[PDB]
C-alpha cells in the first residue's frame, strides 16, 4: 500500500 | 479481520536516530502502518524502548532487536488473530513480553504494532482511524478538534541561553476551527522570526521546530512572545494564551529549586509555586507543566491548592502516562492534567485507559509528541477520536510536527460539524 | 482507470507556509495523495506557483486560489479521464491553464494533481509508484537507489556566518546500499554536532536539517566536515566525497565575483574553485557561476568538467529549453531536477531523459519548503536518476524521503542497485 494510505493520511471513498 | 502478515523495519526519526516502523496486513488487502517516536530505554517508571547498544551502528542507537521482536515472536503470536479486537491484540503482546514496562520486546516494538494494527482494523471496517478509535473508546461519533499548545521558545536543558523554563507555548484559544488555530500559530511563528532577527538573535530551530534564542531571562522569553503575538495582529489573553513546561526536576537540588537564570536563587517548593503564580498574573499563562519535581508530592499538593482552580497543572514527568501513578495523584489532589505519551505506556488499549482515567476524575488529557518524532500522525487521530481536547505536537515548522497539524486539517475537513473546536474551555481552570 | 473525484486542500509546509495537497480518487476506490513543495511566485524563467497575496492570511502566502483551481476547473476537466494516461492527464492541465509558466492555476496546483494522479493510477495497477514511474518512463523494471548528497553545513544567504559558499554536502559513495548510505549520513551528522558543540558553536538546524554555525571561512567549514567524517570512522575521498552549492549569483557584480570572505573575474573564480577541488575531495559544484554568465560557464566546463560534476540549478531551473541550449553550448554537465519548477510529472520525465541522452547527470532535488511527501524517492528510483539531494539526516521533511528509500530498497533489493561513486559526473 502507498505510504499515505497505509499511514492513514488518505482514505478510500468508493466501493 | 484476520492478520496475515506483520512487518517490522528500522527507519530514521526526526533527530536522525533509528526507530521502529510496523505494518499490519489483513485478509482483504487492508494495511496499517505506524512508527514509534523516541523514548526512554532505561529507568524505573515508564515503558522502556529497546535499543541495541552497538557502538558500531548509529552510535549505539540501533533498533534491530526491537524490529526483530516485531518480525519474529510478535508476528508469530498475532498471525491469524482478529485485528478489530484491539484489546485482545494488545493483551497478546503484553502477555508475551511478560514485563510490566515492556522491556523484553521494547515499548517501541509493541506500540508500533499496536497502532499499525488499529489502522489496519479501521481500514477493514471502512472507516478512518479516528472513527475506529471512538468506537474502541465506547464513545462512537464523539469527536473534537484539539486546542494545540505550540512550542515557540525553548530554554533550560533544551537551549543554550539564560532561560530556566524548558519551553513556552502559544495556544490559539480564540480560533473557531483547528484550521484557523494552525494559521494563527503559523503567523505568530513567522512574526517571531522577524522579531528575533531584528534583535540579532538566532532563528534556527530546535527538535520541536521552535526557537532557542540567546534570551537573558524567563521574563524576556514571555516578552518576545507577546511582541510576536501583537505583530501578528492578535490579542494576548483573548486570541492566544500561554502554556509553559518548567521541567522543574532540572533545577531541583537538596529539596530546593535553584534557578540559574534568575540570579541562581534557591526557592522552596512553596516559594517556587509563588514565583510561578506571579508569572501568571503578569502574562496570560494558563497551563504549567511539571512545575515541581516528580518526587515533590507535598509541593504539588500545595501548588494545586494555590493555582489549580484557575491554572491547568500538567503532569508529564510527574505521571509518565502511568495510570497507577495518575490514580494516586488524583486521590491526593496532585495536579489537574496529564500529558499523554503513548510510547510511555506502549499500547493503544492502555492509552485509552489513561485518557479515560483523567476524564473521569475531571483532569484534562493533553496528547503529546516526543522530541524524536517521525512522519507518523497517529496522535492527531488519537486526540480527535478520544475528544481529548488538547494536543502538544510542536511549533509550526519541521514536518515531524507539521504532519500532525496537516492531519488535523484533513480530519476537521472530513468531520466538519461533527468535530467542534471548543477553544479556551478545554483547558483546566478555564470556563 | 476512471477519475471520479479530485480534491485540493491547503496544508502547511516544513517552514510553516501553506502549500497545495491533492487527492485523486478512481472508480473502484483507488486513491493517490501528494503535495507540492515550495517554489517561486514570480520570475520569467520557471513555472510559477500561485500565491494569494492576502496580507491578512499567512503573511500573503495562502494558496486558496491554487486550491480552488484544483477543485474547480482542473477537477472538472479531468474527471472521467483515464488516470493511467499520465501524459494525457498532464496535457489537459497544461492546455487548460493556457500559459507558458503555469501561472493561471499555479505550478503548485498542477503538480499536486499530476503526482496524486500518478499514485492513484499506480494503485489501480496494483503496483508501487516507483514501478508505475518506470513504466511511464518507458524503462519498465529499470531501477537504481540514488546516491544522496546530504546537506551538512550552510553558508552565504542560507546562514549568518562568514562562509561565502551557500551549501556543503556529504556523499556516502562508499556505501553498498542506500540503507547503509543513510546510516553513514546519520553517523557523520551526529559526530559533527559533537565537533561543533566542542567549539562552542550553535547546533540548531536550518531548513534542510543541517547546521549553520558561526564559521569564519569556507576553509573552516570544510575542516569541521573533515573532522566529523574521521570521528565517525570513515575515510574522506573513499567512503565519503563532498558536494557544494556556490549560489554564485549571490556575489555577482559588474561581471565579477566578489566574495567578501576570501573581486574575481569569471575565469579567476573558476580557478579559485579548482584550487578547492585539489585541496578537498569536492567532486560536485552547483551554480559555480551566475546563471547569466554563459561564456564563464563554457570556460568552467572546459576547465573542470572532465573531473567534476557541474550542476546547473539557477542556471537551468528544470527548463528543457534552457537545458537544450546549455547542452549544445557546452554548459555544465549536470542538472538539478525540481519537479515543481516545471510543474508536471510528464515534463519532469522529459527533463531527466534530455539530461541522460546528452550524458548529463540528473540530481533529483527537494525544495527549501517541503512536506512529509516522499514522491521524489519513488521518482529517483523509477527513473534510475542515480543521485538525490533531499537534505541532512534530520527533520522528517528530509528524513521521510530517506525512510521511503529504505522501504523501496527493502522491496527491490538487487533490482535497484546502489552504484556509488560512478553515478557522479566526472567520476
Ligand atoms: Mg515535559
Ligand atoms: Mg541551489
Amino acid at each position: 500500500a502507498s505510504p499515505e494510505l497505509a499511514s492513514g493520511k488518505v482514505w478510500i471513498r468508493y466501493p | 479481520s484476520k492478520i496475515v502478515k506483520i512487518i517490522g523495519r528500522e527507519i530514521i526519526d526526526s533527530r536522525g536516530n533509528p526507530t521502529v516502523e510496523a505494518e499490519v496486513h489483513l485478509e482483504g488487502g487492508f494495511v496499517g502502518m505506524a512508527a514509534a517516536p523516541s523514548g526512554a530505554s532505561t529507568g524505573s517508571r515508564e515503558a522502556l524502548e529497546l535499543r541495541d547498544g552497538d557502538k558500531s551502528r548509529f552510535l549505539g542507537k540501533g533498533v534491530t532487536k526491537a524490529v526483530a521482536a516485531v518480525n519474529g515472536p510478535i508476528a508469530q503470536a498475532l498471525i491469524g488473530k482478529d485485528a478489530k479486537d484491539q484489546a485482545g491484540i494488545d493483551k497478546i503482546m503484553i502477555d508475551l513480553d511478560g514485563t510490566e514496562n515492556k522491556s523484553k520486546f521494547g515499548a517501541n516494538a509493541i506500540l508500533a504494532v499496536s497502532l499499525a494494527n488499529a489502522k489496519a482494523a479501521a481500514a477493514a471496517k471502512g472507516m478512518p482511524l479516528y472513527e475506529h478509535i471512538a468506537e474502541l473508546n465506547g464513545t462512537p461519533g464523539k469527536y473534537s478538534m484539539p486546542v494545540p499548545m505550540m512550542n515557540i521558545i525553548n530554554g533550560g536543558e533544551h537551549a543554550d541561553n539564560n532561560v530556566d523554563i524548558q519551553e513556552f507555548m502559544i495556544q490559539p484559544v480564540g480560533a473557531k476551527t483547528v484550521k484557523e488555530a494552525i494559521r494563527m500559530g503559523s503567523e505568530v511563528f513567522h512574526h517571531l522570526a522577524k522579531v528575533l532577527k531584528a534583535k540579532g538573535m538566532n532563528t534556527a530551530v530546535g527538535d520541536e521546530g521552535g526557537y532557542a534564542p540567546n534570551l537573558g531571562s524567563n521574563a524576556e522569553a514571555l516578552a518576545v512572545i507577546a511582541e510576536a503575538v501583537k505583530a501578528a495582529g492578535y490579542e494576548l489573553g483573548k486570541d492566544i494564551t500561554l502554556a509553559m513546561d518548567c521541567a522543574a526536576s532540572e533545577f531541583y537540588k537538596d529539596g530546593k529549586y535553584v534557578l540559574a537564570g534568575e540570579g541562581n536563587k534557591a526557592f522552596t517548593s512553596e516559594e517556587f509555586t509563588h514565583f510561578l503564580e506571579e508569572l501568571t498574573k503578569q502574562y496570560p499563562i494558563v497551563s504549567i507543566e511539571d512545575g515541581l519535581d516528580e518526587s515533590d508530592w507535598d509541593g504539588f499538593a500545595y501548588q494545586t491548592k494555590v493555582l489549580g482552580d484557575k491554572i491547568q497543572l500538567v503532569g508529564d514527568d510527574l505521571f509518565v502516562t502511568n495510570t497507577k501513578i495518575l490514580k494516586e495523584g488524583i486521590e491526593k489532589g496532585i495536579a489537574n492534567s496529564i500529558l499523554i505519551k503513548f510510547n510511555q505506556i506502549g499500547s493503544l488499549t492502555e492509552t485509552l485507559a489513561a485518557i479515560k482515567m483523567a476524564k473521569d476524575a475531571g483532569y484534562t488529557a493533553v496528547i503529546s509528541h516526543r522530541s524524536g518524532e517521525t512522519e507518523d500522525a497517529t496522535i492527531a487521530d488519537l486526540a480527535v477520536g478520544t475528544a481529548a481536547g488538547q494536543i502538544k505536537t510542536g511549533s509550526m515548522s519541521r514536518s515531524d510536527r507539521v504532519a500532525k497539524y496537516n492531519q488535523l486539517i484533513r480530519i476537521e475537513e472530513a468531520l466538519g460539524e461533527k468535530a467542534p473546536y471548543n477553544g479556551r474551555k478545554e483547558i483546566k481552570g478555564q470556563a
